[PDB]
């Protein structure tokens, strides 16, 4: 989430 | 032959990781069907996170993304605010913003950080003390960090606990509109919290952001709002899932459990040993390659996904002896929980010390606490954040 994907991971 | 990595990765990563980590210091895998490598041994680590071939840039994280689905514009603030912080981000500019969130604290919001952390884990305890059986994560583990975080920054009490679950729901989308639009929700939040510090300064680290200076630079609104979205998620269920995974090694471990109760000099280690043996976090962010690098002698391409396993590198035999063997009197210094290089993880002190209260207070409260079920009977999160779906637990 924290380099633009869903998928958790921020 | 590129090994396919599934739920079975997911949930039970190490063995994957004993394995690969034996052939090569790098693998070549596929993770949710998109090729990549993946740093396994700790030199191999260290120097990946060290080398300036890997790059943070979602947006070509984006444009390579498209191509392994053959599919080929206004950015909402919720999209913009999922990449625009710190780890989104190579030097100079990452070195920019670092160097201007760091002026943000101030030394009195330091200092009120253990007394605060404290009264929060009393009143947590007050607050299941009486219980025969609790879920040590949804009672302890995750508000916590949620409170100790929110106070740090500025969100107000009453809106603490929806800015979890928006957190928890960011962390369980599928589909990108999905998740963009629980984005949309916090940025727009967010942007309103912003709006109200800089009419008002206070206390907190919002104030001190928004005040941050470099001469005439100062963090924008684009900025303000990805930093304090990052500030508030990357501590929340990182540090809520250490507290988790620490406390379960423990309980699987009586007898360092009660040594620990009997001995708090040993605190500082156990916290250490949680973090190398079963650390939230057995992966760090996607980085991408712009040219070809060399990590561990294998080559990588230019245009590649390099992903570096912490958690692997912490159970490498050539670092730590007896990896797999959870021993909070080991020497675990040097592990790569927290990260290494210029992305080392800037909470890292905050989450040692939130951690080390939070372990010491439950075993001076609950002599005799211990697993309320069998260990068959505990499941780990389809996340990429290691976890546990519940800590059931006997207080007695
Ligand atoms: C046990 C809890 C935590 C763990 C395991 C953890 C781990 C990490 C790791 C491994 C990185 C490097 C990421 C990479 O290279 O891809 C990182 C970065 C970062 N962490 Fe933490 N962290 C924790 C808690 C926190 C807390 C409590 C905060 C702040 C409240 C925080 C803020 C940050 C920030 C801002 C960065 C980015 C720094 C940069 O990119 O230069 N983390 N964290």
């Amino acid at each position: 989430t924290x380099e633009g994907f869903p998928x958790g991971y921020x | 032959t590129p090994e396919v990595l599934g739920e079975d990765f997911i949930r039970d990563p190490y063995p994957v990781y004993a394995r690969l980590r034996e052939r090569a210091p790098v693998a070549h895998v596929v993770l949710g069907g998109a090729p990549m490598w993946l740093v396994l041994r700790h030199e191999a680590a260290r120097a990946a996170l060290t080398d300036p071939g890997l790059h943070k840039d979602p947006e070509r994280c984006a444009r390579l993304a498209a191509r392994h689905a053959g599919v080929d514009a206004e950015k909402s603030p919720g999209q913009r605010m999922l990449v625009e912080h710190m780890l989104g981000m190579d030097p100079p500019h990452h070195t920019r913003l670092r160097k201007l969130v760091a002026k943000a604290f101030t030394a009195r919001q330091i200092q009120a950080l253990r007394p605060r952390i404290e009264h929060t884990v009393g009143a947590l305890l007050d607050g299941i003390a009486g219980q025969g059986e609790v879920d040590l994560l949804k009672a302890f583990a995750f508000p916590l960090p949620l409170t100790v975080i929110s106070e740090m920054i500025g969100v107000p009490q009453a809106d603490q606990a929806a800015f979890g679950a928006w957190s928890n729901a960011l962390t369980v989308a599928v589909q990108p509109q999905e998740m963009h639009g629980i984005a949309d929700r916090m940025a727009e939040y967010l942007t309103g919290l912003i709006a109200a510090k800089r009419a008002a300064p206070d206390d907190d680290l919002i104030s001190g952001l928004i005040q941050a200076r470099d001469h005439e630079d100062r963090l924008s609104e684009n900025e303000l709002v990805s930093m304090v979205f990052q500030l508030l998620v990357a501590g929340y269920e990182t540090t809520a899932h250490l507290i988790g995974n620490g406390m379960l090694a423990l309980l699987r471990h009586p007898d360092q459990l009660a040594a620990l109760r009997a001995d708090r000099s040993l605190l500082r280690g156990a916290v250490e040993e949680i973090s190398r043996y079963d650390n939230s976090l057995h992966l760090n962010t996607l980085s991408v390659t712009s040219e070809p690098v060399r990590i561990g002698g294998v080559r990588i391409p230019a245009d590649a996904f390099v992903i570096v396993s912490l958690g692997a590198a912490n159970h490498d035999p050539e670092r730590f002896e007896d990896p797999e063997r959870f021993d909070i009197r080991r020497e675990a210094g040097g592990h790569l929980a927290f990260g290494h290089g210029i992305h080392h993880c800037m909470g890292a002190p905050l989450a040692r010390l939130q951690t080390e209260i939070a372990v010491g207070a439950l075993l001076d409260r609950f002599p005799r606490i211990e697993l309320a079920v069998a260990p068959a009977e505990l499941r780990r999160e389809m996340n990429l954040t290691r976890g546990l779906e519940s800590l059931p637990v006997r207080l007695g």
